[PDB]
């Protein structure tokens, strides 16, 4: 046991997984417009406890965060346990660790539930792109902070004396990195010219990934993930993913400009995932607390692991980085892993992450382990298409790929499933799950 | 203790006094006989001392102030002398109360009702907490009465003449904060410090030394007095059609008050009591506030209830979401919706929405109470999440059968203890239950349409239905701003069975060429709101008009309609407002004034003859058969009690208020001598207007529905 | 039966807090004027590495939380260690749990290392309300999202169309709770007015800490844990917290004007405490590590516990409900606390809770407990003043607190020392302390 450590409580009961829940995902515009980030998060949480047979007294904590923040209601998961109708003796809480924020809410909830503390809990994501936070700028607040100190009128208006320029126009929000200045797409670029990943080496992976996922609404797999949302005005409720557009041509988009380089540009719109909003949620109990209540487990969990890497090139190799640890930690091997997921935040990156999994010289010397972690078939790789479809919302993205590896775990009847992603900032998270 | 009444002295350190009304009974606060004697003996010992220098009166209950004055001590008089006694010695109290120089105030908490403005308004200062359970108000013209003393008079030289006329005819409630805004009230505080708060008041040097002034000065004096109460009484009169009474004496009491000063207003409403205390219109109120008070404190049933967290709702559409909207918002229980379309989910949900949200247009809530209030409602297409639902509601069409497969597979589908109801139409209660593995757990409700105005259920158990079912049925419609009644599982029921004549009735009128716009008219102006056609038209004419057929396979003819000139209508499109086209224009091109009927329903309709019958004798002969069939139900017990019936008949139809209901009317008008005329009726229409024969016995013989104390 | 839970790890080796250091605080608008929170928070956390003298490579994971949170950089702790000399492969993420946001931070960092997963931690927080978020309105949000996704240049004119002169102006930031409405003042304002709290002994409170707040600072007790701040200007340095106002009378106090309720209310400016700007950190070790490299532990740590409460009335009792829950875990009792630290962020609160804690029919009918929880001398309340007095910085309070009574109970024998807040939303936090 030099590597492997087991997720198990004090008592000796592994931390099961039960039920969790997804809102269908829409585009920025579409729908959801003007609904802000809490409320989808109060949609799916009062709606997935009003599913199950648990008396909402069981839960005794749960975990939101988001990326896209509102100034108002820092702490949303208290927000979310206030609205919805939940015992108001949850101790909610909130955290933040972008687009892997979801991974980050469960191995909080993990970790918390087997120290003893708690014995069950819910760990989400919400994200909403459509309420964007629109800043003033940062001189015109300064500004602002005195005249609300200025004491006489006259020192107000020897205040507002400096207002001048264009101060007065809003600030857009800014997706690039705070430090690098890096629009994390353009970090994406220079990626895909380092490793040598081709226009139609890629643009067939959009193709493969619009598909068996049309094929996966049209054979309603993911019927018993996704709610029904229904929209305040009631014109007519959402049930259908709208972003996903599983019937286009692979000659079709493969006419597009170049989206950041614009000259050498191998990446474009259609092979990178858009802006969406949604919400998903996950309900984590100990084994025996799920026995004891009469409940069966929808698979368990079985490790996990993050990790950090410079933000000067390539920041986007978090599951290159994030998986052997997570395989020795679980004491397993990637040849005896039953389907495997990506994030695929772009076309690139995901292809470059398995080249480089499956590189000898990389595990070599970039992470000192004697031999590479292993090549992925492609029939056991993102077997229901993957978020170049259904989109990203940040914060949620996490939850969603437990839910559904679990799911077609459970069809295949067995297995250890594998989740990794990458993250703004140069972080990766990945966990090896086990549906018994 | 029998000899303390409740008004108890205590004097602090400090030099003033605290006055506790507890009253050793009711948890309400009311008002009797004795206190009005021995408030004069604690007014003098509290005159004798002159170290005070401030009075404050407190609750000393949790649940009200001061509830109002006891009905029943009114009830025990016998002309208008003893009612101006009544009037004259409260006015007198408020007189000496009012009389001393020292400053008193009162401490207003939980509520304040009837008589209790009075007291509030006999002291120079008051203050109310906050608690939403606070309210002011005069509600006694509701019980065909006015206010005790000065109410009439001080009130309006208080706060105005509009407002003051406003609360005196409509009787309307106040909240803390719009009591404050309007000057009534002068300080508002949080509960703990309340008597505290007052305490300071009374320290205060000025008695009165500057009223307030009133912005709405502009009609004071004698320049627009008189054309405020025609412009009133005219609204009034037009409004209440003139037939109740206590309305227009509210007028001239005020404005003799308002204009020859507060002891002409003084004697004018001792007067008031003389008469208004006595003219039938008051006992029939003051019966039917009885019954409504029975009826609420009556459980129903007598074995303990259930548990009941959990309400589940079989369908969608357009009623299920009325049935979930009083579960939700108003008796805030979490409810869960079941469709096979998700359109109709969000058509419910729909519903749900815009019938809130429009006091937040109003200002009368805002969204973060809003949002919790539908927090309430969920809906699904599917039967996982109803394994804990402590009761459920059938809302979906009444097919035989498909009830049945319904309630089996509920049954399978559900939890051992979970009870089912059904807003049945016409389908039998056990015959719905039939293949039952826990019959003894299966009962009716009937709601209407829609459900969030008419104020009352109808509970319909069969022949096994555990008393337990129907205790916590009772309770749940008590939980949602409901009166229910328990009714006999008989084919129509009670309420349809009897409104069905009415509209039949008057479609033979229609079909004999009289106008249908004076007919209506004079119905109203017997006392029924709302005429027939529209009432028709707007409750659904397929809903009200399928189970004629039932009512005819089951007891007889008499029910028949004209034949092919209602279902002519019926397969025409013309299905009134809910297919927007019927009867009355709905359009609504008129400036959204009195669209008149739409000018083809007339050729239509046979239309031979004339009026012919007199404006009262239409009103009259419907009425009958109403009287007719109510009696004749009655007489198979399909009503528990004559009480329950009456506050059926009068409360969820609309029968006139002023009249009591069926049996006040019956003991009113004659009772068997009516029964002669109503012969006559017979031999000049046909045999519709046999006399029941319960009413030929009791009338011929000479008795009464009700022998209680006369 | 036995409810105690041992902090300790799958070894045996319990935790140890080895160091912690705090930037000294300013009201709003003063030294630290636009200096964005995640400047202090590096400021801090360099300078903490620069004195501790451990090699950076150490460090595993950081924490830091913050409210007022903006909009820029979401993840700070990132952006903590892309911007100073910490190894970059550090797993730093950002946590918020109202005005508790550090004791949330020390309590998943201890049971993270509890878990195995990583060996010495670093937890704190910042905040700064000397930079506002000041947003624009809603409305105007909607609008430029629409035209940001509006096609036909005609079309952009037909979508400014809709405007008014009002949603220009930008929107105030609301402290208010999101659900409640209510400011943090008027809960205490009510408590007051319920429990009975005289504004005369409000103000014997706020004079006592002030008192012995500047007595410490005099004696020069809180020296070795307060940095010397220096401002890019470099105009003069930062030495010693601006809020103290040690030279004052109660006459003074009294000839306060009611705040929020303007008729009878009993707290004003005096007896609350302020807006400040200011940050804080710790060091986490497990003692097996400490050892190994050659520390000497600060202290150590014995339990924690988080409990939320009804919003409407009373939100700010949660000292009360933590604290027996905290001695239970701790197998304690208030009789064997050698010293006591309570989060003083009114005077009405404060004095309300130890009514409370005192109150056995509170603890007989409220909590279930069979008595009350003990008595809390005031010779070992706040022995260093309290927040009323400092400041506020919302998210540094607790590592603050922390830091002082591990001081003070090194100033004396071993003790145990005892911390608590209140927060927001209805959120209690307590923890119990060694100090061996």
């Amino acid at each position: 046991m030099g590597q492997v450590l087991p997720l198990v409580t004090r008592q000796g009961d592994r931390i099961a997984i039960v039920s969790g829940l997804r809102t269908p995902f829409a585009r920025q515009a579409t729908a959801f417009h003007g609904i802000p980030a809490v409320d989808l998060g109060k949609m799916v949480v009062g709606e997935l406890l009003a599913r199950s047979e648990i008396p909402a007294e069981v839960i005794e904590q749960l975990v939101f965060g988001q990326v896209v923040q509102m100034p108002e209601a820092p702490n949303i998961a208290r927000e979310i346990v206030l609205g919805t109708g939940m015992n108001v003796h949850t101790d909610a809480y909130s955290v933040s660790r972008a687009c892997a924020t979801s991974f980050q809410a469960v191995a909080n909830v993990a970790e918390s539930l087997m120290a003893g503390t708690i014995r069950a809990g819910i760990a989400g994501g919400a994200d909403s792109s459509s309420v964007l936070p629109i800043g003033v700028s940062k001189k015109l607040a300064r500004v602002l902070v005195d005249v609300n100190k200025a004491r006489t009128m006259s020192q107000r208006l020897k205040l507002f004396s400096r207002l001048r320029l264009r101060d007065l126009m809003p600030v857009p929000p800014a997706v690039a990195e705070y430090s690098t200045g890096l629009r994390m797409g353009d970090t994406a670029e220079q990626m895909a010219k380092t490793y040598g990943i081709t226009r139609e080496q890629q643009d067939a992976l959009a193709h493969r990934s619009h598909q068996r996922a049309a094929q996966a609404w049209s054979d309603g797999k993911l019927k018993e993930e996704v709610m029904t949302a229904f929209i305040p005005p009631y014109k007519q409720p959402l049930v259908e993913d709208n972003n996903i557009r599983g019937n286009s041509s692979l000659a079709d988009y493969a006419k597009l400009r170049p989206a950041f380089d614009r000259k050498h540009g191998t990446v474009t719109a259609a092979n990178s995932t858009p802006l969406t909003d949604g919400a998903a949620a996950v309900i984590l109990m100990t084994e025996s607390r799920a026995k004891e209540l009469g409940l069966v487990p929808l698979g368990y969990l079985r490790s996990y692991a993050f990790t950090a890497i410079d933000v000067w090139q390539d920041m986007l190799l978090g599951p290159a980085w994030s998986t052997p640890l997570a395989l020795e930690r679980a004491g397993l091997t990637m040849s005896d892993l039953t389907l495997i997921d990506m994030h695929e935040a772009f076309a690139a990156q995901t292809l470059a992450n398995i080249q480089l999994l499956g590189s000898e010289r990389f595990a070599r010397e970039a992470l000192g382990r004697a031999h590479a972690t292993g090549e992925v078939d492609d029939s056991k790789f993102n077997v229901l298409g993957g978020s170049i479809a259904y989109g990203h919302p940040f914060a949620a993205t996490g939850a969603r790929m437990i839910t559904q590896t679990l799911h077609e775990l459970r069809r295949r009847g067995g297995g250890f499933g594998l989740v990794t992603a990458c993250a703004a900032g140069g972080l990766g998270a990945a966990m090896v799950l086990e549906a018994e | 203790m029998e000899m303390t009444s409740a008004f108890t002295l205590n004097v602090r350190l400090d030099n003033i006094a605290v006055i506790t009304i507890d009253v050793p009974g009711e948890k309400m606060n009311t008002l009797k006989a004795e206190f009005a004697s021995q408030v004069r003996a604690i007014i003098k010992q509290l005159r004798e001392n002159k170290e005070l220098r401030g009075v404050v009166f407190v609750s000393a209950k949790p649940d009200n102030f001061i509830a109002g004055a006891d009905i029943n001590m009114i009830g025990n008089c016998k002309t208008a002398q003893e009612a101006e006694a009544l009037a004259r010695q409260g006015q007198q109290l408020m007189a000496e109360i009012h009389a001393l120089p020292i400053q008193v105030i009162a401490a207003i908490h939980g509520a304040c009702l009837g008589g209790g403005l009075e007291l509030a308004l006999a002291c120079h200062g008051r203050v109310c907490t906050d608690d939403p359970k606070t309210v002011l108000g005069l509600p006694e013209v509701q019980l065909g009465l006015l206010p005790g003393s000065g109410g009439t008079q001080r009130l309006p030289r208080l706060i105005g003449v509009s407002t003051a006329l406003e609360m005196i005819l409509t009787g309307k409630q106040l909240r803390a904060k719009q009591a404050l805004k309007l000057g009534l009230v002068d300080d508002v505080v949080p509960h703990s410090i309340l008597l505290e708060a007052a305490v300071e008041l009374a320290k205060k040097e000025r008695p009165s030394s500057r009223p307030l002034p009133v912005r709405e000065r502009i009609l004071a004096g004698p320049l627009g007095r008189a054309l405020l109460f025609k412009m009133v009484g005219k609204k009034t009169e037009h409004k209440t059609q003139g037939n109740y009474p206590a309305t227009e004496r509210i007028l001239e009491v005020v404005e003799t008050g308002l204009a020859q000063g507060t002891s002409s207003g003084y004697d004018a409403e001792a007067r008031a009591f003389g008469e208004l205390a006595m003219t039938p219109q008051s006992q029939a109120l003051r019966s039917i506030f009885f019954a409504s008070t029975d009826v609420k404190k009556d459980p129903g049933s007598d074995a303990p209830p259930a548990p009941l967290n959990s309400v589940g709702i079989l369908g969608g559409g357009l009623m299920g979401g009325g049935i979930a909207y009083v579960t939700a918002c108003k008796a805030g229980i979490p409810v869960r919706i079941k469709d096979i379309n998700p359109q109709g989910i969000n058509h419910a949900l729909k519903y749900s929405w815009d019938q809130l949200e429009g006091k937040v247009r109003r200002r009368h809530l805002k969204a973060s109470e809003r949002d919790k209030q539908l927090a309430l409602i969920s809906g699904t297409t599917d039967y996982r999440g109803f394994a804990h639902r402590d009761l459920i509601i059938e809302a979906v069409f009444e097919n035989l059968e498909l009830k049945q497969q319904m309630v089996a597979e509920v049954e399978q589908n559900c939890a051992a203890h979970t009870i089912f109801a059904s807003n049945t139409s016409s389908l039998p209660i056990g015959d719905i239950a039939a293949h039952a593995t826990r019959p003894e757990q299966v009962i009716g409700l009937h709601f209407f349409s829609p459900v969030e105005k008419m104020p009352l259920v109808e509970i319909i158990p069969h022949a096994g239905t555990s008393a337990q079912t129907i205790a916590t049925t009772v309770k749940l419609a008590k939980k949602q701003g409901k009166t229910p009644i328990v009714v006999r599982d008989k084919a129509g029921f009670y309420v349809n069975r009897i409104l069905a004549p009415y509209i039949n009735e008057a479609i033979r009128m229609l079909t004999q060429g009289e106008r249908v716009e004076h007919i209506d008219a004079a119905l109203v102006k017997f006392g029924f709101p709302v005429g027939p056609i529209q009432l028709l038209d707007e409750v659904g004419i397929d809903t009200g008009t399928k189970i004629i057929p039932v009512l005819e396979a089951a007891y007889g003819e008499r029910f028949s309609a004209p034949a092919n000139v209602v279902s002519s209508i019926l397969n025409d499109d013309r299905k009134g407002r809910k297919n927007g086209r019927g009867f009355y224009l709905y359009g609504q091109k008129g400036r959204k004034s009195k669209k008149q009927v739409d000018p083809a329903i007339y050729p239509l309709i046979g239309t031979q003859g004339q009026g012919r019958i007199s404006a009262p004798q239409v009103a009259e002969r419907c009425v009958m058969l109403m009287l007719n069939e109510a009696v004749r139900c009655v007489d198979e017990q399909v009503i528990r009690s004559v009480r329950d019936g009456d506050i059926g008949a009068v409360f969820g139809i609309g029968f006139p208020p002023f009249l009591g209901g069926p049996f006040r009317y019956i003991d009113s008008l004659g009772a068997g001598e009516v029964v002669a005329i109503m012969q006559r009726l017979a031999t000049q229409y046909g045999s519709r207007f046999t006399p029941c024969e319960r009413l030929v016995e009791m009338g011929a013989r000479g008795e009464s529905f009700w022998k209680t104390t006369a």
